[PDB]
């Protein structure tokens, strides 16, 4: 369904004008919507945690992969709606959010790479999917190359990801040299006990986790997120993280790892404290993503963590999309635009937003409280599942670090709300232009999901218990 | 047509009897219910209808302008594609014994009864060497689980369908 | 709190100080075989704020002591190159300014505001002409940051945005293709954040009116 | 074994590179006559030159197309062994590549100055 | 790697030289302190092993030696004139045909991307 | 493997130190990929197994595509297209 | 050939046949590949073959607008062209038929000759005019192109007139930053040469849907030392009307002749009627008009100037302010031609 979309897009975009980009992106938006709503019945293949191997043991298929797959389509639909649909029908918003001719094709190829990462069963398939995603994401980062701020980020991301992919390939080839194999099916309890292949898996996890940017290799991706266009940043900071973390969770190669635990604690501390030292919105959200990545990395130290990870990644994806879309909507209520690519930079520019759109500030307050973990929002429940999982395995110091990190992060989360509920006497230079109904509906749906998804907690728990056991 | 490796016999993928672990493309299309064709037409009309509804909700250039015939035709082709994929997957899960497949089971029974009466092989004879048959079966085994990602169908008359 | 400090101004060329001149250097075409001369003075008179003086001669005659050159006759000054040794910042941050204001008396000469910032190439320059509207009187000419035009070797090029996060030096130079003495008296150069909309001429210049506002 | 060689070789050549790079700390401070470039004067009067995007695209796209062609060599060495299955796979491979070739033809990205 | 990759490298560098555009040389002394810290940490990590090196360095000691010659024996179980490239083609077209198709998509990406970021459409 | 591992070490440390020498950093990327391919091919020969060589050719193709993308990035970065668009629309 | 014959020979080629291919070949035989640099025949010596080209250049229509470009090139390669003719060509290749690309290139032609050959330099009058022409077709490409040409000009400079039309060029393309940037530069200038009624005319038109900044702009006029004009009042009346302030607009029109002595014109009164979107408020507009401006209304009924666009009936579902945006946006197109 994705390969056919990619081929059809190359063919159709080849023979189309530049003005047809919005229409093509809308067409793919409804195409993916129909793919989800019409082919969703494939979840019947995974009753009682039934697992399949596809393409000569090169791919794995179970309920976990299916759910991550559907979540990636939902995120792709939201992000592509952000490109096809025009927020405001005026020339300025025309200029800021204008998709490139190849952006949708690169987006779909990156989705394909992420899915192949999630579904990988062999190191050859894993490396090929990693390279596909990496090259696609480099091209996504570089496709807006009319600024040196974006150009330096593109070049840095290319080089750092090249080093990381080389390290991943080196680890995979060391594993092959040790075992003369390219799959995890040759690893059993006896295999792990008899031979010391732990360091190979530690190196592989290191290379994979550095691609999403855990400490002490966080600064480069934070700079990249700061400097890329915000409609690009919303995508490049979610999908690769989801793919890498899902592959790491399903691989289950870091049980009670000291190195992984220490790096997770370092990631949490760096994300929490460094967020306090931020005056830019993009850097603040980058450190927020770092803290969430540390939270999810804490789940890599124990088994039977599928439910907690799935719940947390879904709620975090929804909250991430919601917060970036709130930041996008707030662009209309500022008197000047920083760059063509990043129109808002500093948190101080959101000052007094409650006097321009009080319900936008209400939605932002809901999403920020969910980030902090205020009940009964989804973020609190995800953090609670993480706490239950870590206390079931006896990680008490990890739990204390988690609680302290959340308390520290609450300060710079409430920084946003405190700035936004201030008073701005400077009235707007713009008035009464109507915001897009489709994008507003999507943002409101995300906010309502965050607010009232705790209704279906028992239903989701039962579905997990029947479809994952 | 002699299998080279051992395969599961009458494995239950759901609450219904197994008909074919790796049904052929022609087999899957031939065992297609009228409801699946209704689904195909539903999608084939839904993408153009979805485009029109999206245009009505938020016009691209402010004023409501129906999409050109080129976009309608591309949407029609893609709708036929997604509907055909959904219909193929539904028929497959009927073959896998996941959904209701009583009529398909009876038609399958009558079909190999007739084939055995005619003195043919149960799942065909191939142009491919038995090693290539095994490779094809191992590649196409349960390939419908990746319908979201890529299309892949069994075009090889291999004996690895998991039956007696 | 303890976040990086935020401010609405940053003085680049301050002058008005005993040292001042230590912050800037000068370059004429005496680096080439040319005969143009540059010299930077410091005037601190009464009944006013002390200013810098940037004068000289711009003889365009070619250097008849060598041949590979084709066009000469420049004279400029710039801020000292940013010292990045082992631990300090590296350069200037202009990500919250969008303007640069400089207060100067001008003359008939056509000066350029020259900015050096981070760039893959070496001799790339972001330069915008210093539009002297009122000659002989001080004017606070403001130049928007995102209007400088990238030039390498003096040729307009692919207009990619300035890297405001990494800016090295700012200066004023003469590339005018005309003979004659030149002069330019500057007393500050600073980058100023976005001003809110105003509908008065200025506080420094005023015209007769009813003065509705209550006198202090 | 490769990991061992890597780990022990890191400190030695790392220190060597560290020492040889602390050397340039001060050196040729490029005090050359960089005065005409910090102003915006030009001394060429010529040597403008140009490069259409299509030229550099020909140069760059020589590489992926050459990889596409050289990927056909493994097929022609085992054409008989994988006859029909491999024939279909190669047909799909070629059609996917021709999708990109159609992209580069329709876009007219490779047409030099007209 | 030579007739395509190295040729394109030299082509791109030659493009940089005909119209002389010297590349600005930034200082790495900014990043030297982190290299100092990390490399001292790595040396210390290799150093506190000390006594345990007596039972770990020996592994590398016999690793360096490798004073045995492989014995090459002959057999007649192969009748087909099969070379390395033939086996590559066989595996890539039958066992890992999915990998071949995904690399087709990768080459598709390598075609599209340079076009996307190199030319200005319309 | 000796030669591949040592080439990888030298190129990796050349990358770490320069880090601002984009031409040389991208060269170091190419040489690190070459060093990994050498190790993989040697182990494939030692084990007499085809998977090592298959992954080697896959790495070759991926390295070519990566080199093409990176050289396009360098073209965009250094403005190799040139301009001379003066006195034009 | 003899000059006298060449007058009728050339006149027959263009005005009677329009054989452009034949026309180019003829002159390469008489003068001969002027790139050889041997002849630069002066029009002043004999403006006969010069005139027939000059006549056909300034006569092409929208369909033949492309043809006027080639004939312009031969007019400059062969004959030396007076500098004053640049104004006519720039006004022709822009404000006359349809094409504005040649307006920029004609301006670029003056630049290239001045830098290299030594021809007299362009004046700031063109860039002020050519910004204004760009602010009519919302030509986003030309504004960016011309700005950076201005930003690195060593012959002409920026003054009051360039900034005014440059500001108007940015309102057309809706650039909130550049508009405020040009306003800062105009503001920081003495009122002697600086903010004029043209400045207020653009500034009000950019605040067309912001009643707060439209008002504070109106009080800005007395501060700069200015008296509003008829073209200045009209946009103020539009801005008050398009934001629902129908009633306040009438008092402004009724008391404008008392306050300033500027009698309301037809383009003022018809504007108030056009942008009043209430069927009763539209009536009160035509209550003083019958008994205060009787003669000058009656010539608007047959001219179809009055337009009766209003707001829907069951439209209270939406914002009233949102309706006024849609009503005024439709009305702007109706008054654009
Ligand atoms: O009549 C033949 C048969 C009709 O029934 P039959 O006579 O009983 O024969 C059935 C078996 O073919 C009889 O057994 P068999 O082994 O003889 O069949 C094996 C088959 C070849 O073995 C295969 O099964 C090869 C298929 C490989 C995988 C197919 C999966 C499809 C994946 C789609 C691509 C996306 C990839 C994702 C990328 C990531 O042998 C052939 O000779 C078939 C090739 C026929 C023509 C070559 C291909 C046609 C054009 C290709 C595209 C269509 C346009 O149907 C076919 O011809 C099937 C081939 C069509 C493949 C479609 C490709 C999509
Ligand atoms: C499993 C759980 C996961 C996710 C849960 C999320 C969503 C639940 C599922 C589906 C949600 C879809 C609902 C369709 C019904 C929504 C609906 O009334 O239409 C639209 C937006 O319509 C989407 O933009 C429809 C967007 C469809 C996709 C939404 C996905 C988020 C809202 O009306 P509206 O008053 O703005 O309608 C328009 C009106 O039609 C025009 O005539 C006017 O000109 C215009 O101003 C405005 O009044
Ligand atoms: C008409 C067809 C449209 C279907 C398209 C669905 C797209 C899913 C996309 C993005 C995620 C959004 C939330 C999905 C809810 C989880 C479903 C489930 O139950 O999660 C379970 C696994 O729970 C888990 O581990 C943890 C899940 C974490 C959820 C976090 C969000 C909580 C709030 C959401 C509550 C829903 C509000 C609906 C209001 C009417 C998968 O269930 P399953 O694999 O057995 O298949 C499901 C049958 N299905 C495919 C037809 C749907």
């Amino acid at each position: 369904m994705l390969i056919l979309a990619i081929i059809s897009l190359i063919t159709f975009v080849s023979m189309s004008k530049l003005s047809d980009n919005r229409a093509i992106i809308r067409l793919i938006n409804i195409y993916l919507i129909l793919v989800l709503v019409l082919d969703s019945f494939l979840y019947l293949l995974f009753l009682n945690n039934q697992t399949y191997t596809v393409m000569g043991e090169l791919l794995i298929f179970n309920s976990f992969t299916f759910y991550i797959d559907m979540l990636i389509y939902f995120i792709m639909i939201v992000i592509s709606s952000l490109y096809g649909y025009n927020l405001y029908n005026n020339n300025l918003y025309k200029t800021l959010f204008e998709p490139k001719k190849e952006l949708i094709i690169l987006f779909l190829i990156n989705i394909l790479g992420a899915l192949l990462i999630v579904h990988s069963n062999d190191f050859i398939t894993l490396f090929v999917a990693i390279e596909l995603q990496s090259y696609s994401i480099y091209l996504i980062t570089a496709i807006y190359n009319s600024s040196y701020k974006a150009s330096k980020a593109s070049m840095l991301y290319f080089f750092m990801g090249g080093i990381l992919s080389i390290l991943i390939a080196y680890s995979i080839n060391t594993y092959y040299s040790v075992l003369n194999s390219y799959t995890l099916h040759s690893l059993d309890s006896l295999i792990i006990n008899t031979l010391d292949l732990n360091l190979i898996l530690i190196a592989l996890s290191l290379g994979l986790l550095f691609k999403i940017g855990i400490a002490p290799l966080h600064k480069w991706l934070i700079s990249i997120y700061e400097n890329t266009p915000i409609l690009i940043t919303i995508y490049i900071s979610l999908i690769p993280k989801i793919s890498i973390l899902s592959y790491l969770v399903l691989s289950n190669i870091s049980i009670n790892s000291l190195v992984i635990s220490i790096l997770a604690i370092l990631t949490l501390l760096v994300g929490s404290v460094g967020g306090l030292l931020q005056i830019k919105i993009k850097r603040l959200l980058a450190f927020s993503g770092l803290t969430n990545a540390g939270y999810m990395m804490l789940l890599l130290l124990l088994n039977n963590n599928e439910f907690s990870y799935l719940y947390y990644i879904t709620q975090y994806s929804i909250s991430h999309l919601a917060i970036f879309m709130i930041i996008i909507f707030s662009i209309y209520y500022i008197n000047y635009i920083n760059n063509q690519y990043n129109p808002i930079i500093y948190v101080n520019q959101l000052k007094g937003l409650i006097h321009d759109n009080a319900y936008l500030v209400l939605s932002m307050a809901i999403v920020v409280f969910s980030f902090i973990g205020i009940p009964p929002l989804l973020g609190f429940f995800g953090k609670l599942n993480i706490l239950m999982s870590i206390l079931n395995n006896g990680y008490y110091f990890i739990s204390i670090v988690l609680i302290v990190a959340s308390l520290i992060s609450a300060l710079y989360y409430l920084y946003l709300l405190n700035v936004s509920i201030q008073d701005k006497n400077n009235i707007l230079i713009n008035s009464n232009e109507t915001v897009s109904s489709v994008l507003s509906y999507i943002l409101s749906s995300l906010i309502i999901l965050i607010t009232f998804g705790f209704i279906y907690n028992s239903l989701i728990i039962d579905i997990f218990n029947v479809y994952f056991n | 047509s002699t299998p080279l490796v051992k395969t599961s016999v009458n494995y239950s993928y759901g609450d219904y009897p197994l008909i074919d672990a790796d049904p052929h493309f022609k087999r899957v299309v031939g065992y297609m219910r009228p409801s699946d064709y209704g689904v195909i037409g539903l999608a084939t009309a839904a993408l153009p209808a979805g485009i029109c509804f999206a245009e009505w909700l938020d016009p691209v250039k402010g004023k409501f302008a129906r999409p050109s015939v080129k976009f309608l035709r591309v949407a029609t082709m893609l709708g036929f594609a997604v509907g055909f994929g959904a219909a193929y997957a539904r028929s497959s899960l009927r073959f896998f014994g996941v959904t209701e497949n009583a009529r398909e089971y009876k038609k399958d029974e009558a079909q190999m009864a007739a084939r055995k009466a005619a003195g043919l092989e149960p799942y065909g004879t191939s142009s491919l060497t038995p090693e290539l048959q095994e490779i094809a079966a191992k590649n196409s085994a349960h390939s419908i689980a990746g319908l979201f990602i890529f299309p892949w169908f069994n075009f090889v008359n291999h004996p690895y369908h998991g039956r007696e | 709190r303890l976040r990086p400090t935020e401010t609405t101004e940053q003085v680049l060329v301050n002058f008005t100080k005993p040292n001042s001149l230590e912050t800037v250097l000068t370059k004429c075409d005496e680096e080439l075989g040319g005969y143009s001369t540059v010299n930077l003075a410091l005037e601190r008179p009464t009944t006013g704020k002390p200013y810098g003086r940037f004068f000289g001669n711009l003889s365009l005659d070619l250097p008849k002591d060598n041949k590979m050159v084709t066009r000469s006759g420049f004279a400029m000054f710039r801020t000292l190159d940013q010292p990045s040794s082992m631990f300090k910042t590296n350069a200037w941050n202009w990500e919250q300014y969008r303007h640069l204001e400089l207060r100067v008396r001008g003359d008939r000469r056509k000066y350029f505001v020259n900015v050096q910032s981070a760039t893959p190439l070496a001799s790339d320059l972001y330069q915008h002409r210093l539009f002297i509207q009122t000659p002989g009187e001080w004017e606070t000419v403001v130049i928007p940051i995102d209007d400088f035009i990238l030039t390498n070797k003096g040729v307009v090029q692919e207009q990619m945005a300035m890297d405001t996060a990494n800016v090295y030096t700012v200066g004023i130079g003469l590339i005018d293709r005309q003979y004659g003495p030149y002069n330019l008296d500057i007393e500050y150069i600073k980058a100023v954040a976005h001003p809110p909309l105003e509908f008065k001429p200025k506080k420094e210049y005023e015209v007769e009116k009813e003065t509705i506002l209550l006198t202090p | 074994n490769t990991f061992i060689i890597f780990i022990i070789l890191i400190p030695i050549v790392g220190f060597a590179l560290l020492a040889v790079n602390i050397l340039l700390a001060v050196y040729k401070p490029y005090n050359e006559k960089l005065g005409a470039f910090e102003c915006g004067l030009t001394s060429f009067n010529q040597t403008r030159l140009a490069f259409n995007a299509a030229f550099i695209l020909v140069a760059i796209l020589f590489l992926p197309f050459d990889l596409e062609i050289s990927t056909l060599l493994p097929y022609v060495m085992s054409i008989y062994l994988v006859s029909n299955y491999g024939f279909t796979i190669v047909l799909l491979f070629l059609l996917i590549l021709i999708i990109g070739f159609v992209y580069e033809i329709n876009t007219n990205a490779l047409k030099i100055n007209k | 790697y030579i007739g395509a990759i190295a040729v394109l490298f030299l082509f791109i560098i030659t493009l940089l030289d005909i119209n002389s555009t010297e590349l600005s040389v930034k200082s790495n002394i900014r990043d030297l302190p982190l290299v100092l810290i990390s490399l001292i940490v790595l040396t210390i990590s290799g150093l506190m092993i000390y006594s345990n090196d007596s039972i770990l360095i020996n592994k590398l000691l016999e690793a360096f030696g490798n004073d045995y010659n492989t014995i090459i024996t002959q057999d007649w179980f192969n009748i087909e004139n099969t070379t390395l490239l033939t086996t590559i083609g066989n595996v890539l077209l039958t066992n890992n045909a999915f990998i071949l198709l995904v690399l087709a998509i990768v080459l598709l990406l390598g075609i599209i991307g340079p076009i996307s970021i190199t030319m200005k459409h319309k | 493997m000796f030669i591949g591992t040592i080439i990888l070490v030298l190129s990796f440390l050349g990358f770490v130190f320069n880090r601002r020498n984009i031409i040389l950093a991208f060269i170091c990327l190419e040489t690190m990929l070459l060093g990994i391919n050498l190790i993989l091919l040697r182990n494939s020969v030692l084990f007499d197994d085809i998977s090592g060589s298959l992954f080697a050719i896959v790495i070759i193709i991926l390295a070519g595509v990566e080199s093409a993308i990176g050289l396009s990035l360098l073209v965009s970065y250094y403005r190799l297209r040139g301009v001379i668009n003066s006195y034009g629309i | 050939i003899p000059y006298s014959a060449e007058t009728a020979i050339a006149q027959n080629v263009l005005q009677r046949h329009s054989d452009t291919a034949n026309f180019y070949t003829f002159m390469n035989r008489q003068y001969g590949n002027t790139a050889d640099k041997v002849t630069k025949q002066d029009p002043q010596i004999r403006p006969h073959t010069y005139q027939v080209i000059h006549d056909y250049i300034y006569s092409c229509e929208s369909e033949r607008a492309d043809l006027a470009w080639e004939m312009y090139g031969l007019l400059h390669k062969f004959y030396v062209v007076p500098f004053a003719d640049y104004y006519k060509a720039i006004k022709f290749f822009a404000q006359d038929v349809k094409r504005q690309d040649y307006a920029l290139l004609t301006f670029q032609q003056i630049r290239k000759n001045h830098d290299l050959h030594g021809q007299p330099a362009a004046t700031s009058e063109m860039v002020a005019f050519l910004f204004h022409e760009f602010a009519k077709t919302k030509y986003k490409r030309g504004i960016k192109r011309l700005h950076e040409v201005v930003a690195l000009e060593t012959s002409f400079d920026v003054n009051r007139d360039v900034l005014n039309e440059m500001m108007a060029a940015y309102v057309s393309v809706e650039d909130l930053n550049r508009v405020q940037d040009c306003w800062a530069q105009l503001q920081q200038l003495p009122p002697s040469i600086g903010a004029n009624n043209r400045s207020v005319d653009v500034l009000l038109s950019y605040f067309k849907d912001n009643i707060h900044y439209t008002e504070r702009t109106w009080q800005g006029i007395p501060e700069f030392g200015l008296l509003p004009t008829l073209e200045n009042y009209e946009q103020y009346l539009i801005n008050n009307c398009r934001t629902g302030n129908y009633r306040r607009a009438l008092e402004i029109t009724k008391n404008m002749e008392i306050d300033s002595g500027l009698k309301p014109t037809a383009k003022i009164i018809a504007a108030v009627y056009n942008y009043t979107f209430t069927e009763q408020r539209k009536l009160e507009v035509e209550q003083w008009a019958e008994k205060a401006h009787p003669e000058m209304w009656l010539e608007l009924k047959e001219g179809d100037k009055l337009k009766s666009l209003c707001l829907p009936a069951n439209s209270d579902n939406d914002n009233v302010e949102s309706l006024l945006k849609q009503a005024s946006a439709d009305m702007d197109e109706e008054m654009s031609g």
